[PDB]
């Protein structure tokens, strides 16, 4: 007698995954947050005096 | 000088059960440990109590840290889950 | 004179007690000499001590309260 | 005095939606504290 | 609530009580006959004795399930739900920040830092190479 | 003074119910609620000092 | 009936009850100003305003979850609906006095939270040192609120350690000795030994802060030649054996956990458990100046401290080697509470193991006041006494209610909080190793992506939380009433069914001397 | 016909091995941290000291105008 | 531990009911003040 | 038992209790007002007493407790 | 019930209690800060009713309906031990005050104990008086206790009586002393030690002896029988504790 | 030693008026131990079983032993290959041949 | 001063703080050997279907789980003590500075010889120059000689403060009414950032502290400049 994880199961665990991926990438990328990395290999000295 | 009362003059209610039943070596109000009988069939343990059933709690051995706990009811005797000693009910 | 040196009495992180010693021999040893005619410049050794080890505010503070009459040490 | 399940409480679960509202009262009181008195602070 | 009960426990193999208390008809018969030699019941005979003991089977009460899906999903879905929360705060909470995240302003900080040599044996300035005038 | 104990073991072991609070009589029904009344008065009071002093 | 019931309360499971939920609530007032820590950290630059008020934040975050959140869940509810039970006990030794424990919380709350609604807060720490908790820098009713709420939790705790100690020592079945009590009964026993001793030092400490800031005493005023140090100690003399106070309960509630859900009639090595748990309670009144190290103290003072705080280890590690060695052979069940002890044992672990490198002196000249402290206190609180308070629930839940959860609910709320906890606190170790100080509401620049990752999982964390009442909700909406409950025979707790009744044991347990 | 296997201690001989396991891992993977982390540190700090100038250091950083006092 | 099945069975409708007031009595009263901080 | 109790409470305590009565009671009177000195670490006020006129100790005594300005 | 324990009524004394500890911390809070008595007078009147009535019904549970049993009498012994244990270490925290001041003087001081400008009262006067008057408590608590075990009315009431009174000259002799000390509260941290510390000490000398005159009356009443007398045994238990913290105080402190 | 355990617990199985609380007692004793009882134990507790007119408690006892065994597959197969003759006698069906292994 | 993703401890600029370092990371790898042992054995005693439940003996163990564990807090108490000895050993300095915390700026004192202090505040962000530090930068900066060793005596002038500097290994209370010492010897010349490190109030983010270290002419010649 299959129960709610064998009817479900893969949905929630596929849809849950992909959700969560997307919605990150998207709070990540998309929406100005400054994460301020390092900037070793990544930014160019500029003169500063 | 006396004019102190005693015990005897003046306990009451439960402290005077407890006082004169123990001047008659009873224990209605479960003071003292039970001593225990061998505990076979032919002489279980037995397991006073004002209703129909009653928890025993059973140190297999002695110094055991775990104690065996189950309901006895009233009726044939039962074995502790453990050990196997008899404890009977007499209501 | 460089600077204070290292003192046995004094040995730990809190060096409270060492600040308050000098500043107390420089004037004790200031009123011993001067009454016996001595040559008081010899305590000055104690107040380069002090001067090094206390803060500014703790020695005016002190200072004010001799002026005062309320300096609680003894000299 | 009352015993047994949804009895051994000093609130009701008789209707799981007055549970509900009850719940969220209590809880939600709870979290929504700081942030009022927060607003009460800054207001001053 | 006092009585001895059923369990399915692996180290528990024959419990206190049977599954089946109150037995039908024909299953007081079964229970007679299995008085009498076992090879004269037939295997519907003894799986049906065996469904009055007991519950479940061995392999039945050991059985996988897919549980781990749905909690590791529906985890997933409550992370998932927490970024729009995070989205929601960044847009409507949080206004800008200093200037000195500005991208020039990093880059002449970044100089200054390396000009100062700031952890030169590991941690920064150990990073950028000043004879060619570059990060290693 | 004479030992009036076994009247006042009368009294409070009369089958009436009551909590032992309130088993000595009226008195202790009036003493109960001035009590609780200078209590729960005295907490809204309080309540009240604190909404004047929060501003 | 319901005023006599729940206002005029001399029974131990209802009185347990209580204190659940004003803990339960009380926990949400302490996520709501995590929350707000978090959220004045997720970027850099200032959100709220000041320090001032972010400190009065973090001070209140700190009082709620300790004093209002665990150690009533812990010791009032779990200690009140379980001791008894445990012992086949009627009830608690003084279940009058019991119910004022309880009472005097919600004051003790309230006080607090007029403290920060008065003037500008007490922005002080929860450690309240002086001379900024004093009157010339903290001027105003805030402090003297903070005071008194702390008097009245105090007492509260006062009054419930003599009553536990009193009920256990008195009233076990006449042939049950100490050491065939559970350790459950244990841990809160020692728990309140620890209270007793502890907390008239903090009284004493907190009357000083109130009379050097409203009757013109000096205690900790170097211009009457008190000593600002003085009142260090005497709040750590308290605050050392306060952390054992919050973990020790849960040390208990794991160790039955663990047993039960490995398939065990018993945990692996009862006695070592038994002195490992005194030890630590006597180790933890010898070592409160760790607290202490950059004060400027003599060096054997520190060496004698980095040493004994150590020692604490050997006999916290018999406790985890013997979870462990509990969890060898059993049939092991993947219930939501065993996930929470499983998380507890491994997280209480590396916390336990960052508080070591902290016990040494001179490492911890760089570490003090940084947030690799807050890292190592969060593991032991956040993922220790908050994992054991959690699994403690959902494994006692269908005792007290008489319902169950829905497990796999239960497991997702599990996952959710592990990732969230682990997010929050395992970058604060990298924040403390490299410079960020303690109790500020903005930070240098560098420390940008560290700071925004962990207000990232403190919005996990909100989200189990959240998670978390509506599965009580839904446990209580949709009434599953309980059925068998397996292993009754090793825990006594269960076998007058679930609930139990108003009273249980008015015939006590019948167990022979033999 | 097939053999007796063994029937007894099961349990304990798989501890017996993965104890002597669990040791062999986890000083392997400390050890690990320390080559590649401490060894590596004190590497670091004796070649950046071994002919290190702090004169040279100095007027490198006053010449890129670092300092107040120079 | 076993269980008898639900008294009130709550449905996979309500439990989405359930959840969303439940998280909304948390969000909703902080979201406002959190928005509204300026204006303080 | 009580007899023996009853004879330390007449023999010893009591009369201890009055010798010490006596000679404090002979030994009273009142002596020196202490000179008045304004020391810093003394007649401390950081905020008002709240009571009298705010600058006066709960048990003040005018002939032997100065104010910060001295004696009354 | 076929145990021995007690089930206490329903009550309302914990409420009113916890009620009270509000009231008398946000009035002292009013005091203190808004120049007003009244909400710390209701707190104090609160506080008085409730142990009052709270203490009244221990009596009717135990003297007039039975239920103290020798398990719960056994009970109230290990929390008044207790109770007691953790007043030491309230005092505990103002010798440790007392001590960390003493020893290490600081500059503010003079660097010296006692600080310059401070004149000690002499142990030798009437803190020698006080001292004897503890002591000779302690003696006559003593045969309270003997003559109570002997079913000794008249002399128990006469002992408990001195007793009482000894108390009461005490706290006289402290109320004189604090008026006529030329230190105040306010001189440093040798006021502040002196005080706060005598002063606890004080209020306790002030509770016990409010304990005694409980006990008094209940003997004039007969309360007590030869055997069964807690109320006694706690109040002389506290007593001796109050005893032994004047003596350590005197060791100490002066 | 091992054989004189396997020998204790022979003889208890044995006992001619072993009754029901006895034999469930034996067996869950048993499967606490690290160990997969000996064939012989097993014979004796299936005879039990016999005397006590419990056929389901013999198919439930040779599930036990299967269980016992963990992820040591060649212990089953060689506890049935020598219970055989009295599995045979008995007319004791294993629980693969009942299907009670799916 | 810390840079951004940094994992570990500011670079050490003093000798001190390279024995910190190297102690830390003795200690981090028995953090490391502890937390996967019982990482490993959790995992090994959930991942078997062989059971044994009846009573187990626990005397067997007594020994390794106690005495294996103390030798364990041996080897981090051994080196542990050895620096704290180390660095309460008899300090020589050549020069004395004092600093005074204060709500919410350090004072400096250096009264060896002339009586030079100066105040040292943080710069507001909108007064940084270009590719300055915010939160970290000082108007006047804590000049020292590098290469010697110096004694920093603490205290404040109202609440608790705390004076620390993270690369040099330094973190000192500053207590009104006490005066506490460290010592400090840079190896490099450079910049060397610290910030108030015991909650102080309204601005406790924001009183930085900033180490210029210099050969011993620039510091004189600065020394006198500054008078
Ligand atoms: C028990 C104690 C405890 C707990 C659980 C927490 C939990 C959290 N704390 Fe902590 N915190 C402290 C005690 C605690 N804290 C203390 C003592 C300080 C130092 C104060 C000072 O410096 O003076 C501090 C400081 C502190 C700081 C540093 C502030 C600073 O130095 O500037 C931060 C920063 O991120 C922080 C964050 C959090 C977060 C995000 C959580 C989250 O993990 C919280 C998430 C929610 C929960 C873990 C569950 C809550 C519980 C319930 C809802 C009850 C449920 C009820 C039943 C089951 C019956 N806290
Ligand atoms: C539940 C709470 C809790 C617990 C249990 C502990 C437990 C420990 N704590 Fe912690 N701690 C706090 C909460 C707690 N802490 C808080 C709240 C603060 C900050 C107060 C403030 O300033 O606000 C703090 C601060 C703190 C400091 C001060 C640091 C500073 O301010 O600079 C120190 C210093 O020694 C310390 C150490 C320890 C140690 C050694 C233990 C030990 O008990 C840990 C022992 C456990 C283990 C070691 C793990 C298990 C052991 C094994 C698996 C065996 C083998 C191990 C070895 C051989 C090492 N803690
Ligand atoms: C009473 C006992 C202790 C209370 C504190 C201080 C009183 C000390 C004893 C005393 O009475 O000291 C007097 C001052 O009283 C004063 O300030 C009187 C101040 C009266 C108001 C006291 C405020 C209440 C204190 C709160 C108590 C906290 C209780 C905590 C319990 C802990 C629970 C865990 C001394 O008189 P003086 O004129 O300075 O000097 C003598 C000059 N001839
Ligand atoms: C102050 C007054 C205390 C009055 C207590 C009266 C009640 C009493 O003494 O109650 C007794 C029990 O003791 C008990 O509860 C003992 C409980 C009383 C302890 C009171 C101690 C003082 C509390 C003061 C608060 C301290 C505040 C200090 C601030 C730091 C009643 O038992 P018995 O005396 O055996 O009588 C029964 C016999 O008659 C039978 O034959
Ligand atoms: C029970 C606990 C409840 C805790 C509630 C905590 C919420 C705290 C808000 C505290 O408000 C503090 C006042 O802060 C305001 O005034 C301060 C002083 O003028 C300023 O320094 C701040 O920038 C702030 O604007
Ligand atoms: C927790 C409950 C603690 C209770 C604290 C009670 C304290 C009550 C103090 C009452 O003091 C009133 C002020 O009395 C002081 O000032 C008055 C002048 O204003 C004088 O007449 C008095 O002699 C005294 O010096
Ligand atoms: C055992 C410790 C001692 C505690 C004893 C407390 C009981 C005594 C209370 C008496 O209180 C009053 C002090 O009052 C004296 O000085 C006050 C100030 O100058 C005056 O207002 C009063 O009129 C009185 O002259
Ligand atoms: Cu100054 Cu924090
Ligand atoms: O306190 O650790
Ligand atoms: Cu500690
Ligand atoms: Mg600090
Ligand atoms: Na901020
Ligand atoms: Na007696
Ligand atoms: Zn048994």
């Amino acid at each position: 007698a299959p129960d709610f994880h064998d009817k479900y199961g893969n949905a929630v665990l596929a849809s849950g995954a992909t959700f969560c991926v997307a919605v990150w990438v998207y709070m990540a990328t998309q929406i100005g947050i400054e994460w301020n990395p390092s900037p070793v290999g990544r930014v160019t000295p500029k003169e500063w005096r | 000088g006396g004019g102190v009362p005693t015990d005897e003059e003046q306990a009451t209610g439960l402290e005077r059960e407890v006082m004169l039943a123990a001047r008659k070596g009873q224990d209605p109000y479960n003071i003292l440990a039970p001593k225990a009988t061998s505990g076979t069939k032919e002489d279980p343990n037995l397991v006073p109590s004002i209703t129909n059933k009653r928890i025993v709690g059973c140190i297999c051995e002695e110094d055991n840290s775990t104690v065996i706990w189950f309901w006895l009811h009233k009726g044939e005797a039962q074995r502790c889950p453990s050990c196997g000693t008899h404890y009977k009910l007499v209501p | 004179y460089q600077t204070a040196p290292f003192d046995s009495r004094f040995p730990n992180q809190n060096q409270t007690r060492n600040c308050w010693q000098n500043y107390l021999d420089f004037h004790r040893c200031e009123k011993a000499m001067t009454a016996k005619g001595g040559d008081v410049s010899v305590c000055e050794w104690y107040r380069r001590v002090y001067k090094s080890l206390c803060p500014i505010s703790w020695v005016s503070t002190w200072d004010d309260r001799r002026a005062e009459g309320t300096f609680p040490g003894k000299i | 005095y009352e015993e047994g399940p949804g009895k051994n409480i000093p609130f009701s679960v008789e209707n799981k939606w007055r549970l509900l509202a009850m719940m969220t009262l209590f809880f939600g009181s709870g979290f929504a504290a700081p942030f009022f008195i927060v607003r009460h602070q800054l207001l001053k | 609530y006092a009585l001895p009960s059923y369990v399915d426990r692996r180290d528990y193999p024959l419990p206190d009580v049977a599954h089946v208390k109150n037995l039908s008809a024909s299953q007081k018969a079964l229970k007679e006959k299995e008085k009498a030699s076992w090879s004269s019941l037939s295997i519907d005979e003894k799986v049906e004795l065996y469904r009055l003991k007991f519950k479940e089977s061995f392999a039945e009460m050991n059985r996988s399930t897919n549980e781990w899906k749905t909690v590791v999903g529906a985890a997933m879905f409550f992370i998932g739900f927490t970024a729009l929360l995070l989205i929601w705060e960044k847009h409507y909470v949080y206004g800008p920040i200093p200037h000195t995240f500005e991208e020039e302003w990093v880059a002449k900080q970044t100089k200054r830092m390396l000009d100062m040599k700031v952890a030169p044996i590991q941690g920064f300035s150990a990073k950028w190479d000043y004879d060619k005038n570059e990060w290693k | 003074f004479e030992n009036r104990v076994a009247e006042k073991q009368k009294l409070f072991q009369e089958d009436n119910g009551l909590p032992v609070h309130l088993k000595g009589g009226a008195t202790d029904n009036i003493l109960y609620r001035v009590t609780m009344t200078l209590c729960l008065g005295g907490t809204l009071y309080s309540l009240y000092c604190l909404g004047w002093a929060s501003f | 009936m319901f005023i006599n019931r729940w206002l005029f309360s001399t029974n131990h499971k209802d009185i347990g009850t209580l204190y659940l939920l004003f803990g339960a609530w009380a926990g949400m007032v302490g996520t709501a100003l995590s929350l707000l820590i978090r959220a004045e950290l997720g970027q850099p630059g200032t959100l709220l305003g000041d320090d001032q008020i972010y400190n009065v934040v973090v001070t209140a975050h700190a009082f709620v979850m300790i004093f209002f959140m665990v150690m009533p869940i812990m010791i009032g509810g779990f200690g009140n609906w379980l001791v008894p039970l445990m012992i086949g006990a009627p009830d608690m030794a003084f279940p009058r006095m019991n119910n004022m424990s309880f009472w005097l919380l919600p004051p003790s709350f309230l006080l607090l939270l007029a403290s920060s609604m008065v003037e500008a807060g007490a922005g002080t720490g929860w450690t309240v040192y002086p001379p900024l908790a004093g009157n010339l820098a903290h001027a105003g009713a805030s402090v003297d609120l903070t005071i008194f709420s702390l008097h009245l939790a105090g007492v509260s705790s006062i009054l419930g350690a003599i009553n536990f100690i009193t009920t256990i020592i008195n009233m076990k079945p006449p042939a049950m000795s100490q050491y065939q009590t559970p350790l459950f009964v244990w841990s809160v026993m020692i728990t309140a030994v620890l209270l007793l001793l502890s907390l008239p030092v903090l009284a004493a400490g907190i009357t000083m802060l109130l009379t050097d800031r409203n009757l013109n005493t000096t205690f900790f005023d170097p211009a009457g030649g008190g000593d600002p140090i003085l009142y260090q100690h005497l709040f750590w003399f308290f605050g050392h054996p306060e952390v054992y106070i919050l973990i020790l309960p849960g040390f208990g509630m794991i160790s039955h956990i663990v047993t039960y859900y490995s398939g065990k009639k018993e945990p692996f090595g009862y006695m070592g458990m038994v002195w490992a748990m005194m030890s630590i309670g006597f180790l933890g009144f010898i070592v409160w100046a760790h607290h202490m190290f950059t004060v400027g103290m003599d060096v054997d003072t520190r060496a004698y401290f980095t040493s004994a705080t150590m020692i604490i280890a050997i006999p916290t590690g018999v406790k985890v080697f013997s979870w462990l060695a509990t969890l060898h052979g059993g049939n092991i069940k993947w219930s939501p509470a065993m996930m929470w002890a499983l998380g507890f044992i491994f997280l209480f672990t590396v916390g336990g193991l960052t508080g070591i490198v902290l016990a040494n002196s001179s490492l911890d000249i760089v570490l003090h006041d940084t947030y690799y402290v807050v890292a190592h206190f969060h593991y032991v609180l956040s993922m220790g006494a908050v994992f054991a308070i959690m699994g403690g629930f959902v494994h006692w839940f269908p005792l007290f209610s008489g319902y169950t959860l829905n497990d796999t609910w239960a497991k997702i709320h599990f996952a959710i909080m592990f990732v969230g906890v682990n997010m929050t606190f395992f970058p604060q170790h990298f924040l403390g190793l490299s410079g960020m100080p303690r109790r500020y509401s903005d930070y240098p620049d560098a420390y940008t992506m560290w700071n925004t990752i962990s207000s990232m999982g403190s919005f996990i964390s909100l989200t189990a939380v959240m998670l978390m009442v509506f599965i009580i909700w839904e446990a209580f909406a949709s009434k599953r009433e309980v059925l068998t409950v397996d292993l009754t025979t090793t825990n006594l707790e269960w076998l007058n069914g679930c609930p139990p009744p108003y009273h249980t044991f008015e015939e006590p347990t019948y167990v022979n001397l033999k | 016909a097939l053999a007796k296997p063994q029937m007894r201690g099961l349990l304990a001989r798989r501890l017996r091995f993965h104890i002597v396991g669990a040791f062999m891992v986890s000083l392997g993977f400390a050890t690990f941290y320390k080559f590649a982390v401490a060894e590596k540190r004190k590497k670091a700090y004796a070649d950046f000291y071994r002919n290190y100038d702090s004169m040279k250091d100095f007027e490198e950083m006053r010449k890129a105008g670092i300092f107040q006092s120079a | 531990i076993t269980a008898k099945p639900a008294k009130t069975p709550t449905s996979p409708k309500e439990q989405a009911i359930g959840l969303s007031v439940t998280f909304l009595s948390f969000l909703l009263p902080a979201g406002w003040v959190l928005y509204h901080l300026d204006n303080y | 038992g009580a007899r023996t109790w009853r004879f330390l409470t007449f023999g010893l305590a009591l009369p201890s209790v009055a010798l010490c009565t006596l000679n404090s009671w002979l030994h009273s009177g009142h002596r020196e007002r202490p000179a008045f000195i304004p020391y810093h670490h003394l007649r401390i006020r950081t905020k008002p007493f709240s009571w009298g006129d705010g600058n006066h100790t709960f048990f003040h005594n005018p002939r032997v407790n100065p104010l910060p300005t001295g004696y009354e | 019930q076929t145990h021995a324990y007690h089930m206490v009524n329903p009550s309302p004394w914990p409420l009113t209690g916890a009620l009270s500890a509000l009231l008398m911390t946000s009035g002292l809070t009013m005091w203190f800060h808004f120049n007003s008595m009244t909400l710390l007078m209701i707190g104090l009147t609160t506080n008085m009713l409730t142990m009052y009535q709270w203490w009244r019904d221990v009596i009717r549970e135990s003297t007039f309906q039975g239920h103290h049993t020798p398990a719960v009498q056994k009970g109230l012994r290990y929390g008044m031990i207790l109770f007691i244990i953790s007043e030491v270490l309230f005092f505990t925290g103002f010798f440790w005050a007392f001590y960390h001041s003493s020893l290490a003087p600081t500059p503010e001081l003079g660097g010296c104990w006692p600080p310059t400008g401070i004149h000690p009262l002499n142990p030798l006067e009437v803190p020698l008086l006080n001292t004897s008057v503890l002591l000779a408590s302690g003696v006559s608590i003593t045969w309270a206790h003997h003559s109570l075990m002997e079913g000794d009315r008249k002399h128990m009431l006469q002992a408990l009586f001195i007793t009482i009174t000894l108390g009461v000259y005490f706290t006289l002799l402290q109320a004189s002393e604090y008026y006529e000390a030329p230190f105040t509260i306010s001189d440093g941290v040798y006021g502040s030690t002196f005080f706060v510390a005598t002063g606890f000490h004080g209020l306790h000398v002030i509770i016990g002896s409010t304990f005694l005159i409980v006990c008094f009356f209940r003997q004039l009443k007969f309360h007590f029988t030869s055997n069964h007398h807690f109320g006694f045994e706690a109040a002389a238990w506290y007593w001796h504790f109050v005893d032994v913290v004047w003596l350590f105080l005197y060791v100490s402190i002066y | 030693t091992d054989e004189e355990f396997d020998a204790r617990w022979v003889t208890y199985f044995n006992k001619p008026d072993i009754d029901a609380w006895e034999l469930r007692k034996g067996m869950n004793t048993l499967v606490g131990y690290d160990l997969v009882p000996e064939p012989k134990i097993i014979d004796a507790a299936l005879r039990a079983c016999r005397r006590l007119n419990d056929f389901a408690s013999a198919v439930r006892i040779l599930e036990v032993v299967k269980d016992k065994a963990g992820p040591h597959k060649e212990i089953y197969p060689y506890v049935i290959q020598e219970l055989r003759p009295t599995l045979n006698e008995l007319g004791i069906s294993t629980p693969e041949e009942l299907g009670l292994d799916k | 001063m810390a840079y951004p993703m940094q994992l570990g401890f500011q670079d050490a600029t003093s000798p001190i703080m390279e024995e910190l370092l190297h102690f830390h990371d003795h200690t981090l790898m028995i953090v490391f050997l502890i937390s996967s042992l019982v990482l490993y054995i959790i995992s090994l005693m959930l991942t078997t279907k062989l059971t044994h439940t009846s009573t187990m003996d626990a005397q067997e163990v007594e020994t390794i789980w106690t005495i294996l564990p103390a030798i364990i807090l041996i080897l981090i108490a051994l080196p542990s003590l050895r620096i704290l000895y180390m660095m309460d050993e008899i300090n020589n300095p050549s020069l004395t500075v004092k600093t005074m915390g204060h709500q919410w700026y350090w004072s400096y004192e250096y009264t060896d010889y002339e009586d030079l202090s100066f105040d040292s505040y943080m710069i507001p962000t909108s007064e940084l120059k270009p590719g300055e530090l915010r939160l970290l930068e000082v108007d006047n900066r804590v000049v020292l000689p590098m290469e010697m060793t110096i004694r920093m005596l603490v205290s404040s002038e109202d609440v608790l403060h705390s004076w620390a500097v993270p690369s040099l290994g330094l973190k000192t209370d500053a207590i009104p009414g006490r005066l506490n010492q460290t010592t400090l010897m840079s190896s490099r010349p450079g910049l060397y950032y610290g910030q108030c490190s015991e909650i102080c109030g309204s601005n406790h983010s924001f009183m930085p502290i900033v180490l210029e270290l210099v050969p011993l002419k620039y510091f004189e010649k600065w020394s006198a400049s500054m008078l």
